[PDB]
């Protein structure tokens, strides 16, 4: 089969602690994957369903 | 459209250009302008390594290990100009006159005295009454069991200037062993491999592997004469000289003639020390001889940290 | 040093609706509002079937006719849903304090998932009766076969 | 989710699992070797051509090493990542009727 080709990303997805995962890593230690994501879902809607 | 990779280089040479010491002070005699410089920074330097008010004047972040070197002479009798670097030797004691010679002893001198190996040795020592004349009462210390006491181990050699009569010779006496003409290159210990008894395999949950591994050093009057054995051992000074005791067993029973109910004098077996420590895990390695009449195997062994203990009683 | 909750996820189920199977082809899908109050139904076909006239002597077949008589089956459908007592009374008090209405909005959210369940087991109810009617009037093939 | 059925069977309640998986760290670990001489000159600037000389064999030497060594961090990568792939594949004959 003539293809002998994909496609990939050519750099990994980063992913960085930022103030608002090191204020808890630093008093509670323990770390949200991507706290933008949960503080969106709970505090910002009420409901947003999924 | 490179991937860039997985891993950067910035951050490897960053901290390697971090964890490297700062330069040696060389200081220049000969012109005047780079002497004066160097003083400099030599004064700038005490005041940056002894002030407690500034916090950059704290240099202690982030080991001294040469051997001690000891240098004996020896007349050139008593030592073969070929005899490898590194193997370990033995010292004797004058009584009156010391300056004249030291007298320093060989395995192979040893194993000669005592009287394949017996061939090499002779091929190294044809002649070898001045080895008799060395110790006078060779045939009086064997009765009188004192010929371990004088006899002080003193570990391997790494140098040995060559003269006409005597020999000069430095020793490695603590620590590891190491040159000094170079940056400090490294050396190794040779001991021949038969009259060498591997007692971590004569006896052979799991038994248990410690970082290091010791090397000991006993001498046996059986009544086929003195013998001297060396041990690769790593378990304990405890339970060595059990083992060794249970080793020779069969060699002591042989004594019940020789020993003299009256004078208790001469009872003692042997006596055992410890020279030095090496790393485990690894074995030896196997070389020959490369003299004229060389047949002699070898056991060498790298990693030789050279403490070395006194005679100690076994029976 | 620290533990992280580095991934949620929770599955989704999707609707499944009887138009769109491909079984439904073998259907007629009537809605009927009040399908309770039928006791009975019924489905009478006549027909008429011609015979060829013939030059022997034989005894004529006369004028033909059939009337074949079919009726309705009912089928019944249930499922048991459970709901904690508590979720249902926090539902109606207003929210005071923010982890109130936290909570409040966890607990409408589990009841309606606790329904939505119960409407998708009355629709895979719905298509799985189809396919046991289906199943319960097909003979097997090597009868069917020689009969046809 | 369930089913709906006619027969007299008892029906089951709403169920739901919840399931914890947990990740698996991985070490690695590689030497480098400098010798003090090369290090030595470095430090010190060259004036005569020998020194020059003498200082391009270093950093020609020290850049060697540095760049087998990220090659080297690239290759334990990829072993690493095949050798987690192969500890939870299961054989085949079990699978093609487990599955």
């Amino acid at each position: 089969e003539a293809d002998n080709q994909i496609m990939g990303p050519s750099s990994y997805a980063s992913f960085v602690v930022r103030g608002e995962n090191l204020v808890t890593a630093v008093s509670y230690g323990r770390v949200m994957r991507t706290f933008e994501h949960f503080m969106a879902r709970i505090v910002d809607s009420p409901e947003k369903a999924g | 459209m490179k991937v860039q990779g997985s891993v950067d280089r910035r951050r490897l040479q960053r901290r390697i250009a971090g964890l490297l010491p700062p330069p040696a002070r060389r200081l220049n005699i000969s012109r005047g302008s780079e002497f004066t410089r160097d003083v400099r920074g030599l004064v700038e330097e005490h005041a940056q390594a002894s002030s407690l008010s500034a916090a950059a004047v704290w240099r202690a972040g982030l080991g001294w290990r040469p051997p001690v070197f000891g240098d004996f002479l020896i007349h050139a009798s008593s030592f073969n100009n070929a005899e490898a670097t590194g193997t370990p030797l033995f010292q004797f004691k004058q009584s009156d006159p010391f300056s004249g010679v030291d007298a320093v002893f060989t395995p192979l001198s040893l194993f000669i005295l005592m009287n394949g190996l017996t061939r090499m040795a002779n091929l190294l020592y044809d002649s070898p009454a001045t080895l008799a004349d060395l110790v006078p009462d060779f045939g009086r210390l064997v009765a009188d069991r004192r010929f371990h006491n004088f006899i002080t181990p003193v570990g391997p050699l790494v140098e040995n200037i060559k003269s006409t009569y005597l020999n000069k010779i430095t020793t490695v006496v603590h620590g590891p062993v190491v040159s000094k003409a170079i940056p400090r290159s490294t050396v190794k210990v040779t001991v021949p491999q038969e009259a060498f008894v591997d007692l971590d395999a004569w006896l052979s949950g799991l038994q248990p592997c410690p970082a290091d591994a010791r090397l000991y050093v006993a001498l046996t009057y059986e009544e086929a004469g003195p013998r001297f054995t060396f041990f690769q051992s790593s378990r304990g000074h405890c339970q060595i000289m059990n083992i060794l005791r249970i080793y020779y067993s069969p060699s002591i029973m042989h004594r019940y003639a020789v020993v003299q109910p009256l004078h208790i004098e001469e009872l003692t077996f042997g006596a055992v020390a410890c020279l030095g420590t090496f790393s485990a895990t690894d074995g030896w390695r196997r070389s020959a001889f490369n003299y004229r009449g060389s047949s002699l195997p070898v056991v060498e062994i790298d990693s030789f940290y050279s403490n070395v203990s006194d005679w100690e009683v076994i029976l | 040093k620290f533990e992280v909750l580095l991934g949620v996820y929770t599955n989704a189920i999707q609707y499944v609706r009887f138009l769109e199977t491909a079984l439904a082809v073998s259907c007629v899908n009537t809605e009927f509002k009040d399908l309770s109050r039928m006791t009975d139904g019924k489905i009478q076909f006549r027909i008429s079937v011609p015979t060829i006239a013939h030059g022997d002597g034989r005894r004529p077949s006369k004028q033909r006719t059939f009337i074949v008589v079919k009726n309705c089956h009912k089928h019944h459908i249930s499922t048991e849903m459970e709901l904690s007592m508590l979720d249902l009374e926090i539902l109606h008090s207003i929210p005071e304090t923010p982890v109130e209405y936290a909570e409040y909005v966890g607990a409408v959210k589990t009841v309606a998932s606790a329904l939505q369940f119960g409407v998708d087991a009355l629709e895979r109810g719905l298509i799985n009766t189809v396919l046991s009617v289906k199943l319960r009037h097909a003979p097997p093939m090597f009868i069917l076969q020689t009969l046809a």
